[PDB]
């Protein structure tokens, strides 16, 4: 977690990730949705190339 | 154990299907190893009635 944080019920999911193998990423919500909000914020942190 | 317990439910069934496999093995293998003596122990009888 580049941003600090923590992760709830973690082990619970490795645990689940173990019986697995593949799974598809599926867009569910996507980012220009939003509108009427900001999609564009983050932080040094997490940052790419300074940015 | 409910949904978020799966690495508890998981020990559980770890622990019941180890003892398992330990009575079970136990179980072959006493039952061989006493067929062989009982089946020795006859001829031994019968050899001992003879000298």
């Amino acid at each position: 977690l580049c941003y600090p944080g923590s992760f709830n019920d973690y082990e619970e999911l490795k645990h689940l990730l173990s019986s697995v193998k593949h799974f598809e990423k599926v867009k569910i919500l996507p980012k220009d949705r939003w509108t009427q909000h900001t999609t564009t914020g983050g932080s040094r942190a997490c940052a790419v190339s300074g940015n | 154990f409910s949904n978020l317990e799966r690495r508890l439910e998981n020990l559980n069934k770890k622990m019941e299907d180890g003892f398992l496999d330990v009575w079970t093995y136990n179980a072959e293998l006493l039952v061989l190893m006493e067929n062989e003596r009982t089946l020795d122990f006859h001829d031994s009888n019968v050899k001992n009635l003879y000298d």
